[PDB]
């Protein structure tokens, strides 16, 4: 530093 | 092709309805990321040697902690009892990731 | 498992920061490990414009116990027997961040 960024 | 830990640190959906805890106000159904998960790094804690006073700190340490690495503000807009207009602010979680404890995030803004 | 929290020994050099002295290599612990319970953080909802305090967080941290403090002297350069202090750690915990 641990992957989700929402239509 | 691998996929990953699901248990790693990562952001989740959820929604919740807003109201205010005293006043009367229109309850509103609103869309919210949350991070959760478990980081990958151990956590660690050393001893630090000291030639001076007994210290106040006997520890070095590491621990990471899964939290928003970005997100947007945002506005809700709640309709109350006298049309009076109450106005709610969150943040809205974009991404999610691994950092340590002791860091944080300042509000403060600088002159 | 392995990867929990708990004792991992380790050997360490103490050296003086300035003065010349007879190195000396001890066995320390350190605590080291996975804590089971998932780190978290939430969103926070203000009814005012500022927003302070945005995200309510949990997260535990592999930490020490309990420990005894130790005293070691060091044979330093002048004929001087000089003194350090660490904490030699017992037992090692999962604790919350900020406490």
């Amino acid at each position: 530093x641990e992957e989700e960024e929402e239509e | 092709i691998m996929d990953s830990d699901p248990r790693r640190c990562m952001r989740h959906h959820y929604v919740d309805s807003i109201s205010h805890p005293l006043y009367k106000c229109s309850s509103k159904m609103v869309l919210l990321a949350r991070c959760e998960g478990h980081c990958s790094q151990a956590s660690r804690s050393e001893p630090l040697v000291s030639f001076s006073t007994v210290l106040k700190q006997p520890f070095r340490s590491s621990c990471h902690c899964c939290r928003p690495q970005t997100s947007k503000l945002k506005a809700l807009r709640l309709r109350c009892s006298g049309g009076m207009r109450l106005t709610a602010t969150y943040r809205y979680i974009l991404s999610c990731h691994c950092e340590e404890c002791n860091s944080g995030t300042e509000t403060s803004q600088v002159a």
